[PDB]
């Protein structure tokens, strides 16, 4: 552009001109440092020196992993990390300049596209899988209600992992999926706010004084969220409310005590 | 399943036979793009001597 | 069994549909690129004559 | 159809004047393309001596099934 | 009294690897 303007000032007597001998010369070293075929090159090159099988790595849907940590964990991983770039890559070489690029990764690349979408919703279940056992294991109380619900999401996460490339059931599978997980999810969700709620009344049994009516309206509130815990039911919920109610006899007596001494 | 099986193979192999020929006639296309710059071309270069 | 084999046909048969996309997506631009070198060294040879 | 009376009828009896005309289109094109099939069996035969096979075909019942 | 049910997450990870073979 800056050319065409110099083209516009002189016609051709900016060409060998004063300095337009040395713009020409900066132009011609710019036009050698803007160079793209080495990346194209760069480009096919690697997709054809290594992503020769990256490509239809469909098959193996599912595959265990270590991860060298305090503890040396292992999670789980779907095969489809680059190749969804570099179908995005082709589209855009095609569709933006178009070369010859490489039919075979073309193919390759519509391939991965037909099966893409599947892998999309089966990474996202997996994450949103991991976040809610990073929530609650990192609680304890919990387990014991949510033990049910975490075993179905194992068993169809075991179901899921035990087959790789299954052309014919893939999507019913992935809807079972996304549906246990968001179940699941909201089920966690709930039962935390639940919790708190009912700590904010145990915390505070030893907040109002001495008056049986409050108390009253505290265990009240406290088994409505009780009845909400036995409609959508968890898992060993009585077991957990035997717990509650242990310490809520401790903090009961220990008020009363208290109040007994002063009075 | 098998029925529409047999109708799925032969459906899908009347699509292809359409590609073969929308191909085949490309492909003559070119041959024949490139026999006239190759004519052409000579054309110009007897118009050359 | 008939429902993974006539799945995995349909699929097949759409990659080898994408394989055929490809090779007009070819000769669509090799019959653009021979029509156009056609064009200007026929027009500029015969100019230059 | 001009003697089926279509826009006069009841819902019930056009429904079914419709569905019978929609077989006929129907069969009209699976069978067409049983025989597009088989020119182009020819067609792969006869290409030796032509390629002006345009394939367009607009057969008239078209605005009239939409 | 029943001990109803409680399971792991890590323990059926890895153990659905050994079910990998």
């Amino acid at each position: 552009a800056y050319m065409k303007r110099v083209e516009d000032v002189l016609g051709k007597g900016w060409e060998n001109h004063v300095e337009g001998q040395k713009l020409k010369q900066d132009g011609d070293s710019f036009r050698m440092k803007l160079n793209t075929q080495e990346i194209f090159d760069d480009w096919a090159r690697k997709v054809q020196q290594r992503n020769l099988g990256v490509s239809g790595r469909i098959f193996t849907i599912e595959s265990t992993r270590v991860r060298g940590r305090t503890g040396n964990v292992l999670k789980l991983k779907v095969n489809f990390l680059p190749e969804i770039i570099t179908l995005s890559k082709e589209v855009r070489n095609l569709k933006w300049l178009g070369f010859r690029v490489p039919l075979a990764i073309v193919n390759k690349a519509h391939q991965a596209n037909q099966l893409y979408p599947f892998a999309i919703s089966l990474i996202e279940s997996v994450r949103t899988y991991e976040r809610t056992c990073e929530k609650v294991e990192e609680r304890n109380t919990i387990s014991l209600l949510v033990a049910g619900l975490k075993k179905e999401v194992q068993a169809l996460i075991a179901e899921g992992i035990a087959l790789v490339w299954e052309s014919y059931k893939l999507d019913p599978y992935v809807q079972r999926l996304a549906e246990t997980v968001f179940n699941f999810q909201e089920k966690v969700d709930d039962l935390l706010i639940i919790e708190e709620k009912i700590d904010l009344e145990v915390r505070s049994l030893e907040t109002c004084m001495y008056d049986h009516k409050t108390f009253s309206e505290i265990l009240n509130r406290v088994q409505k969220a009780v009845d909400d815990l036995n409609l959508h039911s968890y898992s060993n919920l009585p077991i957990w409310v035997n717990k509650l109610d242990m310490e809520i006899e401790r903090i009961l007596g220990v008020r009363l005590q208290a109040g007994l001494r002063a009075w | 399943l098998e029925q529409e099986k047999h109708e799925l193979r032969r459906r899908f192999e009347n699509r292809e036979g359409e590609w073969e020929g929308r191909v085949s006639e490309l492909e003559t296309d070119v041959k024949q793009l490139q026999d006239e710059l190759e004519r052409q071309q000579l054309h110009l270069r007897e118009a050359d001597r | 069994h008939l429902e993974q084999e006539k799945h995995e046909l349909r699929r097949r048969f759409e990659n080898r549909e994408g394989e055929w996309e490809g090779r007009v997506s070819e000769l669509e631009t090799d019959v653009k690129q021979l029509q156009d070198e056609l064009e200007r060294q026929q027009l500029h040879l015969r100019e230059a004559d | 159809l001009g003697t089926r009376k279509l826009m006069h009828v009841a819902y019930e009896e056009f429904e079914k004047v419709m569905v019978a005309c929609f077989e006929v289109f129907q069969t009209w094109d699976d069978e067409y393309e049983k025989l597009q099939v088989l020119l182009r069996d020819i067609v792969k035969r006869k290409r030796e001596e032509n390629l002006k096979m345009v394939w367009r075909i607009n057969p008239a019942h078209r605005k009239l099934q939409a | 009294e029943l001990a109803a049910e409680d399971e792991q997450v890590f323990l059926m990870k890895q153990q659905s690897l050994l079910a990998k073979q």
